[PDB]
RNA sequence: CGUUGCCCUCGGCCGAUCGAAAGGGAGUCGGGUUCAGAUCCCCGAAUCCGGAGUGGCGGAGAUGGGCGCCGCGAGGCGUCC
RNA sequence: GGGGGCGAGCCCCGAGGGGCUCUCGCUUCUGGCGCCAAGCGCCCGGCCGCGCGCCGGCCGGGCGCGACCCGCUCCGGGGACA
């Protein structure tokens, strides 16, 4: 991402209301990689990214 | 048999992250247009703020059975409509030069409508009963009226619907209504209503004057307070007692 | 008992009516001022214009600047009872839209040229 | 069968609009022709895009397999998928 | 607020169960799929057969649950100070 030292991560979820694959731009946690899953919420497991 | 094997169930788990959620009602979480949103949160302010008693008294409206008596009694004394007005004039013009024209005959009694027609005939003690509407749009038109009524000793009630009060007359709304007189046949009915009315309104006007009544909270907050009170209660009740 | 499925509240699709004018604003319609005539001003008779006529089966006109090829075609057909293959307009640096008009091969251009006056 | 009126049914967007003869952007080339124009005129070969209703025509969809009869046999009919 | 119950803590219990408190609203091994309802329940229009037709078949629809109920600020965080 030009003008930024951090790399980003296109992370795609599934909208839970419309059949539709919503996507985001997270700033990449170091040790993230592609074909990884990225869980998020209250009951999220305490691992990286 | 009349039961296909093939037919299955196929039930959908509406979990989290599972089968995409069903199209449930969202009436609560809709984003409303700024007119709607306002009229709703005007009503709330009236409940949330400390409403003073001259305005609060209009919450205390008449009870269903009494209202249906009143509207039945008024059905006798609705004012003359159009067409009726023409027929009253037309019959008189024919009778003048035909078979003796007296002129004044004898006019029946009828309702008195707008605040100004009424307030003169509470100043003048011409009224026997006064009905007021509870939902006049700028309140100030009808605020003094019940205090003025109680000063002059005129039984007054507050009915629901400036519209339904105004449908006695044949105009959209009406603020007030009043009976100056009533026919001898219907006389005892009015006097039955009157006494029942003044018990509930004019003969407790001191309690009305003092009775403030907004100052409620949002149930969502009320419930939060009660839960804390149950925590404070269980902190010092089950321990000792 | 009609539930809001969606959290938006879009404006409802009201009835809307056609115009039913209690009177017509303008008394009667404007007459067309770009007729079969007013579209074709005159024929060129220039050396280059006659060479076009004699060799290419065309007639070379000056035309009203507002005209489409469609209109010219229709005018040329109407005035001279003729029939066109194609119209091929340009604008002169002078202001007068010129038009080269190829007549269909059943017709000779020099024959019509003699009919209309030019040669 | 169209065309429209009404009723229901469905529909996220994202900002109206303007902004490039060098950005993006379907499809045209050879020969001839003029005092001065040519991928533009003429000759010849093409090509895209839109329409094509009543569908203009072919071809594809699609013309199997079974069983029952009758026929020397090629086959014909009846009936089942 | 109740339902639901796999279950856990407590209380009751007649060991069948009930109540309060928690818990979920149920998805973590893989660079998949995932919407426009199955299922059940109750109604009607037409057609056909039994003929008593909300009996049975054929064709076509509607509503309810499925997908608890009620409520007054959309949800958060501030806040009588900014
Ligand atoms: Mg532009």
């Amino acid at each position: 991402d030009p003008g930024r030292g951090a790399p980003l991560a296109k992370v795609v979820f599934r909208d839970p209301y419309r059949f539709k694959k919503r996507t985001e731009l997270f700033i990449a946690a170091e040790g993230i990689h592609t074909g990884q899953f990225v869980y998020c919420g209250k009951k999220a497991q305490l691992n990286i990214g | 048999k009349v039961v296909n094997p093939l037919f299955e169930k196929r039930p959908k788990n509406f979990g989290i992250g599972q089968d995409i959620q069903p199209k449930r009602d969202l009436t609560r979480f809709v984003k409303w247009p700024r007119y709607i949103r306002l009229q709703r949160q005007r009503a709330i302010l009236y409940k949330r703020l400390k409403v003073p008693p001259a305005i609060n008294q209009f919450t205390q409206v008449l009870d269903r059975q009494t209202a249906t008596q009143l509207l039945k009694l008024a059905h006798k004394y609705r004012p003359e409509t159009k067409q009726e007005k023409k027929q009253r004039l037309l019959a008189r013009a024919e009778k003048k030069a035909a078979g003796k024209g007296d002129v004044p005959t004898k006019r029946p009694p009828v309702l008195r409508a707008g605040v100004n027609t009424v307030t003169t005939l509470v100043e003048n003690k011409k009224a026997q009963l006064v009905v007021i509407a509870h939902d006049v749009d700028p309140i100030e038109l009808v605020v003094f009226l019940p205090a003025l009524c109680r000063k002059m000793g005129v039984p007054y009630c507050i009915l629901k619907g400036k519209a339904r009060l105004g449908r006695l007359v044949h105009r959209k709304t009406c603020t007030t209504v009043a009976f100056t007189q009533v026919n001898s046949e219907d006389k005892g009915a009015l006097a039955k209503l009157v006494e029942a009315i003044r018990t509930n309104y004019n003969d407790r006007y001191d309690e009305i004057r003092r009775h403030w009544g907004g100052n409620v909270l949002g149930p969502k907050s009320v419930a939060r307070i009660a839960k804390l009170e149950k925590a404070k209660a269980k902190e010092l009740a089950t321990k000792l007692g | 008992k009609k539930i809001r499925t969606s959290p938006t509240f879009r404006r409802p699709k009201t009835l809307r009516l056609r115009r039913q004018p209690k009177y017509p604003r303008k008394s009667a319609p404007r007459r067309n001022k770009l007729d079969h005539y007013a579209i074709i001003k005159f024929p060129l008779t220039t050396e280059s214009a006659m060479k076009k006529i004699e060799d290419n089966n065309t007639l070379v006109f000056i035309v009203d600047v507002k005209a489409n090829k469609h209109q010219i075609k229709q005018a040329v057909k109407k005035l001279y009872d003729i029939d066109v293959a194609k119209v091929n307009t340009l604008i002169r640096p002078d202001g007068e839209k010129k038009a080269y008009v190829r007549l269909a091969p059943d017709y000779d251009a020099l024959d019509v040229a003699n009919k209309i006056g030019i040669i």
